[PDB]
């Protein structure tokens, strides 16, 4: 029967490892394993947009961060707190979500399954695959690629307020470095990015009508959703993605993205602002796979005859990050 | 919230002109602005939009002839008109549209206008500025019905608009109707101003029409007597 | 996208209710807001238009509650003015803002109903000083009539003239709510001299039959 319960996590955390995900997982999670059973001739409706697993992962990562990444100062709901804010070792590890006795996880194995509606190739699993709880905006990093075709998913495409979650099927490497102070940069392939955009443009045309597709930058909100923001080595990187999202689609070299490491950030855990300590000294570098994207679509008046769809990098709600990995699973009570 | 417009303008066919609009009392950074056109005896027509990102659309009947632009530092909006034609003669409105920002970053755009400028007349013509000729509309038997007489002034062949007409230096206002100007085949304007007065006052009351055409710096007084 | 309004002119009595109609060729429903993207403006003469209502049925702040509006099928819209009064005499425009470009209804002119009033009709020969100039203007005045529908026909030596006339109309008078109208026949002196009898014939629902004012000269 469909059911909400308290899922527990499993991981490969090491007790002699001071890295903060390891320390957290050592107390919060069982050691990772795997068993998978195929359920014949069963068809089951899914809805990734209403999946309590997402809320649970959210609570866990909020708790992980709260214990691990202490801002020096936090302002929430007009109330101010200050506290010790030591630098930490920070590198996400894979986390699995598992059902306790009496419950099962159903998994949808349909190819290019969009996350809602009926699934005809269904299995049960003891745990999900291992998910790195990567916190970022605009770009989804270090996730899982689609096996077959590029996929776009939305709770309701006709509602432009609903974020569109893109799952790439071939990764795009992004190399980000702050050299030997708040200035940093990212590199990516101009050609790889163009191929990726081309595959997205194709899937979006399938969805909305082969209307002209345009990409434009984020514009209007918090630095967290205007820039590509992410955490590398404990530092909050904010990367200008204008060059990535400036494109028109109708009928070579490296891209270099300027970044800033910020101390004062708007929090994703809760409405408020937080200040962390300045960057550690020395080279700070992350090489990550872009495995997905978060987009929003512009709305309002457009041409009836030849509509053109405008897309911008989005994100902000990290629940969408988790659903981008959790979309094939649901929990049922047996 | 105010949009203060800049016009108007007078111009020979084929020449160019520029209109501006200056915004205050809100956030220029997050709004788009548009230019609207109203014909005489008209009639509302959209011309051009500039969004808050300085993206510009222009109507196709004026594309590559009109141009909209935007200076955020001075909170100003512009309309550049090129190769203007007598057709283009109208009232031009600066207006603020709607821009709606969502939590996830999406932006809706809606082109309706809560905020309007004062309007700026653009008149295009090959006519030179000319002060009006004033002719009497004298009353008579065929201009008087019973106890009421009608008299007036014909204010003919002036350019550009407007004319102002008064009677007896402003002392007489009851029963005066000064009609809207009509554009004549000459490219010049013409109108009449009439007043009804007691028919008995014809011999014993002096009636003088005062015409002021400021664009030609012209004043005329024409006294109207029966015949 | 075509917007059509009706009627073109609408007379309303001094305490009654105006009902203005607006028809869209297309659906103006904006699905994500579940609102029709249609808007209503008021414009008085000399003023910029004022935004009365947005998303079909929503009054703007400050707007009188005597103003309200209606949408059906995302295509048909009604604007209503209860307690019609002097300061409601104006042109009302509807505007769609669902698709690009935005397009305007074409307007409905609302004026005050009132007892019928026949025009007084007056004819003015050209002044001789104007004739020195070489041009003759003959003027016909329909003074203080209601409603604003009248027909002026010029006849010269009884042959009906066309294209040698122009007319203009006052706005509704703010005190007695009537209109006045001027029709002018303009001729070259040659043309003026070719003819003998100049007559202005006026049709209006206040008159029992057409009224003719004429002169010989
Ligand atoms: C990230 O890319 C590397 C190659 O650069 C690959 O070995 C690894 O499997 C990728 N991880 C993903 C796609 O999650
Ligand atoms: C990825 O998906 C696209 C369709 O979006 C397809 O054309 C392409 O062949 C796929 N590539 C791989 C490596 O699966
Ligand atoms: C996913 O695809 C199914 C297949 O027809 C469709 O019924 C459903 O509406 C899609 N989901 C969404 C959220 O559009
Ligand atoms: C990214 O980093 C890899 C090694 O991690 C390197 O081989 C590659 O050339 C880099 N690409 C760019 C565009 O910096
Ligand atoms: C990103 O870079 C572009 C290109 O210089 C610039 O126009 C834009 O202002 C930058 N974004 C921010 C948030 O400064
Ligand atoms: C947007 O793209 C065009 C060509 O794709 C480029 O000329 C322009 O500089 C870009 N804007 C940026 C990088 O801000
Ligand atoms: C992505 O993974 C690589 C290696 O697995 C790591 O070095 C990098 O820091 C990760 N990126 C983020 C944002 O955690
Ligand atoms: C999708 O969004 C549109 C726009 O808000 C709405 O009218 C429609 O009912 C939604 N569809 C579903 C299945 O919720």
């Amino acid at each position: 029967k469909e059911a909400t319960t308290t899922l527990f996590c499993a991981s490969d955390a090491k007790a002699y490892e001071t890295e903060v995900h390891n320390v957290w997982a050592t107390h919060a999670c069982v050691p990772t394993d795997p068993q998978e059973v195929l359920l014949e001739n069963v068809t089951e409706n899914f809805n990734m947009w209403k999946n309590n697993m997402v809320e649970q992962m959210q609570e866990d990562i909020i708790s992980l961060w709260d214990q691990s990444l202490k801002p020096c100062v936090k302002l929430t709901g007009g109330s101010v707190i200050t506290q010790a804010c030591p630098k930490v070792s920070f590198e996400p590890i894979p986390i699995h979500y598992c059902t306790p006795a009496g419950f099962a996880i159903l998994k949808c194995n349909d190819r290019n399954f969009n996350g809602t509606g009926p699934c005809k190739n269904v299995s049960t699993v003891q745990c999900t695959h291992g998910i790195k709880p990567v916190v970022s905006t605009q770009l989804l990093l270090n996730g899982s690629l689609a096996e077959a075709e590029v996929v776009i998913r939305s709770e309701n495409f006709t509602n432009n307020a609903k974020t569109i979650i893109i799952q790439l099927n071939e990764t795009v490497e992004i190399n980000c470095t702050r050299p030997n102070i708040r200035q940093a940069h990212c590199n990516i392939s101009r050609a790889t990015w163009n191929s990726t955009l081309k595959k997205i443009v194709a899937k979006l045309r399938e969805q909305f009508g082969n209307k002209t597709i345009v990409f434009q930058p984020s514009s209007g909100g918090d630095p967290e959703i205007v820039m590509h923001s992410f955490n590398c080595g404990g530092e909050f990187f904010y990367c200008n993605t204008t060059q990535l999202f400036n494109s028109t689609w109708n009928s070579e070299g490296t891209i270099t993205l300027p970044c800033r490491i910020k101390q004062i950030i708007n929090m994703w855990q809760e409405v408020g602002k937080a200040m962390y300590a300045p960057p550690i000294e020395g080279q700070i570098r992350c090489s990550s796979n872009i495995t997905g994207l978060l987009l929003t679509r512009d709305g309002g008046n457009n041409n009836k005859t030849n509509g053109t769809e405008i897309f911008r990098p989005g994100g902000g709600d990290m629940r969408d990050n988790w659903r981008s990995e959790l979309y094939k699973y649901k929990v049922v009570k047996i | 919230m105010k949009l203060m417009q800049s016009g108007g303008v007078m111009v020979r066919p084929g020449e160019s002109a520029t209109l501006s609009c200056v915004a205050s009392g809100f956030d220029f950074s997050r709004n788009g602005f548009e230019w609207l056109r109203q014909g005489p005896g008209k009639g509302l027509q959209w011309l051009a939009t500039v969004t808050f990102e300085s993206k510009t659309h222009v109507t196709a009947s004026a594309r590559g002839r009109f141009t909209i632009s935007r200076d955020n530092s001075r909170r100003t909006v512009y309309l550049q008109m090129t190769n203007l034609q007598p057709d283009d003669t109208a009232m031009y409105f600066c207006v603020k549209d709607q821009t709606i920002f969502h939590k996830n970053g999406a932006v809706d755009f809606f082109s309706y206008f809560d905020l309007w400028g004062r309007g700026a007349p653009v008149i295009v013509s090959a006519a030179s500025t000319k002060g009006p000729s004033v002719f009497p509309l004298a009353p008579s038997s065929k201009s008087t019905s019973g106890g009421t007489a009608a008299l007036g002034c014909l204010v003919k062949d002036y350019f550009p608009e407007p004319v102002t007409v008064s009677w007896n230096s402003g002392a007489l206002t009851s029963g005066v109707h000064t009609f809207p100007a009509v554009l004549q085949s000459s490219g010049l304007y013409s109108l009449s101003s009439v007043v009804t007065v007691p028919s008995s006052s014809l011999g014993t009351q002096t009636y003088i029409c005062n015409v002021n055409h400021k664009p030609s710096n012209t004043k005329v007084d024409k006294r109207v007597e029966p015949k | 996208v075509v917007m059509t309004q009706s009627p073109e002119f609408l007379a309303v009595s001094l305490g009654e209710r105006a009902t203005l109609e607006c028809k869209s060729s297309h659906s103006l429903l904006y699905a994500p807001y579940d609102k029709d993207a249609l808007v209503w403006y008021q414009q008085k003469p000399g003023q910029p238009p004022k935004l009365l209502l947005d998303w079909a049925s929503s009054r703007r702040s400050g707007v009188s509650d005597r103003f309200s509006a209606t949408s059906a099928s995302g295509r048909y819209f009604t604007l209503t003015i209860s307690n019609f009064r002097a300061d409601d005499v104006a042109t009302y425009y509807c505007q769609q803002t669902r698709w690009t470009p935005p397009t305007f209804g074409g307007g409905t002119k609302v004026d005050l109903n009132r007892t019928v009033a026949a025009p007084s009709v007056f004819i003015f020969p050209p002044s001789d000083e104007q004739l020195k100039s070489g041009t003759a203007s003959v003027v016909c005045l329909l003074n203080n009539f209601y409603p604003r529908e009248a027909k002026v026909q010029w006849k010269v030596d009884n042959a009906l003239q066309s294209g040698n006339s122009q007319e203009s109309v006052t706005e509704q008078d703010s005190k007695d709510s009537t209109y006045s109208l001027s029709s002018t026949l303009t001729l070259s002196k040659a043309d003026y001299e070719k003819h003998k009898v100049y007559a202005c014939e006026v049709t209006h629902q206040g008159l029992s039959s057409p009224v003719t004012k004429s002169f010989n000269r």
